[PDB]
RNA sequence: CAGAGGUGAAAUUCUUGGAUUUAUUGAAGACUAACUACUGCGAAAGCAUUUGCCAAGGACGUUUUCAUUAAUCAAGAACGAAACUAUGCCGACUAGGGAUCGGGUGGUGUUUUUUUAAUGACCCACUCGGCACCUUACGAGGAGUAUGGUCGCAAGGCUGAAACUUAAAGGAA
């Protein structure tokens, strides 16, 4: 879904909030389903490696 | 007998095909006919011989404009709602410095979308910052404050100042004691 | 920037918006 | 703010009495298109009163009407364009107007202008053989062929210059070879559009070709015989 | 059979003009305003106000002889906003309800073919 | 670097391996010699000499068709230039731009370009004087420009 | 014909010498809306209507010309109210991938058009050079509490009113 969203806005250019390089973009879907209690901010194994 | 037409590019072609039964349901409910053309990328809306609200056809024109400018279907119908309007605000022609311009509108949208969600929620509006334009839909006041705020942010006043001003005005209006004062001793 | 209620409203803005289905006091 | 909320300015010290009803004293007039068209008669107008028939004459000869081409030709494919007409002469409750200008409207233009293509504009001033000096604006949008995968079919600047030159040449040639009458009789039934298209079919194939706006800069001398001929002498009643 | 006239509607976000005029545009027939009509200085742009203003202008039109209208709607345009107003929409509706035959609608809007400003 | 302009382009001629002419060439070495001489008397720079002789007559390249580079031919026949042709073209360009500025005193872009041109022309003049192929007391100035182009 | 502008609500202001609105204009000095980017250019600051004219430059095609003329550069010379949440490990660097911009070659059918004026659009692979975007081999103090010092801080009593137990008026009650 995040890839669809970034592609959506980027491809019809709608300037967005600059997410870091690591984390996942934050949207209303994740605010509403409360997903990061279960996934996290970003893949910490990749962040440490 | 009136009509209007407006054009979409291909990605909106996809989503428009997906939704088309919905827009035809709504324009049915108001008895207005509409046609989708995939060869010329075109979208027409036309009046019937049984309709009685040319104001509503004007609304429908602005509707299709919004759909082709890619706000999704629920917001399309909320503009077809009675007491609402959308507005295109030009912000390309303010800053000569390209990077300064890009930076200032980024400041407008605010980190993590915070500023955007805050101003939208306060103004009951819906705002889409599109490249070198800004689209805003909502109730008439909401559009008014939005236009002033976005213009100052393209200028060099921070929307952080503007959000605080809106909040203070919000509380002041909420409390019905001072219905005739300047309020400048309150506002920052 | 050093204000405290305003910053809080911003950081909670998304939550309030997607959980209204205005109140921020 | 008729009521008491608003303060008293200078304002209503003494105002005159609404006693006349200029509409009691006005008079209707009927107007008629020039012969180039088909639906000749269009609506009505008003004049103050003929106590100065000098006043009726001068105000009317000043008058400039506009019209929807849909009305003026009975055709909803002709609908999407406006026309301006100028009043020339008055007799027997009949204004016999003469052509003045021609326009697309904001709606059609805005509809026409896409995002991923190339816009083309060209004006030119010409002098028709009728010695009416005139200014023509024509636009044209480039498109992709059916043979395309490119989302954007843009134009190289040399090509754009080439077709501006070509459109200026065709406009010069057509107006010069035409008069005002043939010129309107041409620009109503979509001919210059097609000729421009067939001409520029070679350089860079286009989609939309249009005579956007026609403006009139200065007229030659009035000639009532000629205009009476263009449209198509009376005795009284010996009242006594 | 049918007597036409133009009606320009100036639909601010603050005020409302309905302005009926002979087809040529010279001898205006009627012109009222929300500010002229309502008593609260801010309701002057209420759809209610526009409704009443359209009522009075319709009265004048059905008096004189106007029966059908080419309506051109318009906003402040130019540098400031270019969107019509509550008065414009409600006024078109009120005209229809009064039964004045709508001849032909459009938007005509004072638009800059380029801006009038200063770049920073 | 492709100096003074940051594009890294490469675009030029190659050279075939063989150090001869293609056999199907059947023109006289001396014949091409007088054609060279005649074009030089007409007034063409060695570069244009080579261009004409490898377009018109199937002469692949003069360095192999004859025993010498073409201005070695022209030196053998007494027609060396006073200055190398590239320096001459630079002189012409500088004259052009200076007179351009003088009628048109605001083209700051042209002023910048003139800086570039003077720099390079100084470089080339220095090389020629290092070879001593040009006189050592020789200089560049607008006076030399006028008196040598006019 | 009576308000107009404006604002959250006001107001300043303009308004029977008719404002705001209406149609026809004319002048004035600004800026070039839409098309507008993912891209274009130039050293950077920067750059958008048409059109000549002068004058320069890049990439490419070249079996043209020169024969090491160059590199990086301390100097010097050229050009020139903002700020306010942004941050990617870096380099003598390997294979690249889609998409695009500027040339060039080759195929190839459509659009085009035909002794007159331009042999141009599109698809395709290979190709150099550029903005970018995505994958990849390899590398040499803050926290916070505690204070028997110093240095500042500043305290109460109805007002008057104090050497007077003193007025009016006031405060609380």
């Amino acid at each position: 879904r995040i890839k669809k969203y970034e592609q959506e806005a980027a491809e019809g250019g709608i300037v967005l909030s600059k997410v870091k390089k690591g984390q996942f973009r934050k949207i209303e879907s994740t605010y509403k389903k409360d997903i990061e209690r279960r996934i996290g901010g970003s893949i910490k194994a990749r962040d440490k490696e | 007998e009136s009509s209007f037409m407006t054009l979409f590019p291909k990605y909106r072609e996809s989503y428009l095909k997906t939704i088309w039964n919905d827009v035809t349901r709504a324009l049915d409910k108001h008895n207005i006919a509409c046609v989708l053309d995939l060869v010329e990328g075109s979208m027409t809306v036309k009046t019937t011989r049984k309709t009685y609200d040319p104001a509503i056809i004007l609304k429908a024109r602005d509707l299709i404009k919004l759909l082709a400018r890619s706000v999704p279907f629920p917001q399309a119908v909320k503009i077809l709602q009675d007491d609402m309007a959308c507005d295109v605000i030009k912000i390309g022609n303010f800053v000569t410095n390209k990077e300064r311009f890009v930076k200032r509108r980024q400041r407008l949208v605010g980190p993590n979308g915070n500023t955007l969600k805050a101003l939208e929620l306060l103004t009951k509006c819906y705002i889409l910052v599109q490249g070198n334009t800004v689209s805003a839909m909502g109730p008439f006041k909401g559009l008014k404050e939005v236009r002033r705020v976005v213009e100052d942010c393209m200028k060099n006043i921070h929307p952080i100042y503007h959000i605080k001003e809106l909040m203070i005005k919000r509380e002041l209006a909420k409390r019905p004691e001072l219905a005739n004062e300047d309020w400048s001793r309150f506002l920052p | 920037q050093n204000d405290l209620e305003l910053q809080q409203f911003l950081r909670e803005s998304h939550l309030l918006s997607a959980f209204n289905n205005i109140v921020y006091q | 703010a008729v009521g008491k909320n608003k303060r008293l300015s200078k304002g209503k010290k003494g105002q005159k009495k609404r006693v006349v009803d200029p509409f009691t004293r006005k008079e209707w007039f009927d107007i008629k298109a020039p012969s180039t068209f088909e639906n000749r008669n269009v609506g009505k107008t008003l004049v103050n009163k003929s106590t100065g028939l000098k006043s009726a004459s001068d105000a009317l000869k000043g008058r400039v009407v506009e019209v929807c081409l849909a009305d003026l030709q009975g055709s909803e494919d002709h609908s999407f364009r406006k026309i301006k007409l100028r009043v020339d002469e008055v007799q027997g409750k009949n204004l016999l107007t003469n052509f003045h200008g021609m326009d697309f409207t904001t709606d059609k233009l805005r509809s026409m202008v896409r995002k991923w293509q190339t816009l083309i504009e060209a004006n030119v001033t010409v002098k028709t053989s009728d010695d009416y000096v005139l200014r023509i604006f024509a636009i044209a949008f480039t498109r992709k062929q059916a043979n395309q995968v490119k989302r954007h079919s843009y134009a190289q600047s040399s090509h754009i210059r080439a077709i501006r030159k070509v459109i200026s040449e065709i406009l010069t040639k057509e107006v010069q070879g035409s008069t005002l009458a043939q010129l309107t009789s041409k620009l109503i039934p979509e001919v210059i559009n097609k000729e421009i298209e067939n001409a520029t079919k070679d350089i860079f194939p286009l989609q939309n070709i249009h005579v956007r706006k026609v403006k009139l800069l200065k007229q030659p001398k009035f000639d009532v015989g000629a205009l009476m001929a263009l449209h198509g002498e009376e005795k009284g009643k010996k009242v006594t | 059979s049918q007597v036409f006239g133009v009606a320009r509607i100036y639909a601010s976000f603050n005020d409302t003009f309905v302005h009926v005029t002979d087809l040529s545009g010279k001898e205006t027939i009627a012109r009222v305003t929300g500010g002229m009509k309502v008593k609260a200085d801010r309701d002057e742009s209420s759809p209610y106000a526009a409704m009443l203003a359209a009522q009075d202008v319709a009265a004048k039109c059905k008096e004189v002889g106007i029966t059908a209208v080419h309506v051109k709607i318009r906003a402040t345009g130019g540098t400031r906003t270019k969107t019509p107003g509550p008065g414009g929409q409600a006024a078109l509706r009120a005209l229809a309800r009064s039964g004045l035959r709508i001849g032909r609608i459009e938007d005509v809007t004072p638009v800059p073919s380029d801006s009038t400003r200063k770049k920073g | 670097g492709r100096m003074h302009s940051a594009g890294k382009g490469i675009s030029s001629s190659a050279i075939p391996y063989s150090r001869n002419a293609p056999a199907w060439f059947k023109l006289s070495s001396e014949s091409v010699i007088e054609q060279i001489v005649k074009y030089a008397r007409k007034g063409l720079t060695p570069s244009q000499i080579g261009v004409l002789l490898r377009d018109a007559h199937g002469v692949t390249q003069a360095r192999v068709i004859t025993g010498n580079k073409i201005m070695r031919i022209l030196k053998s026949n007494g027609l060396a230039p006073e200055i190398p042709e590239d320096l001459y073209y630079l002189i012409k360009k500088a004259v052009s731009v200076r007179k351009h500025l003088e009628r048109n005193r605001k083209d700051k872009d042209a002023k910048f370009r003139l800086i570039l041109i003077e720099s390079r022309i100084h470089r080339l003049a220095r090389y020629y004087r290092t070879v001593a192929v040009l006189p050592p007391n020789w200089k560049y100035e607008s006076a030399t420009a006028s008196a040598l182009v006019n």
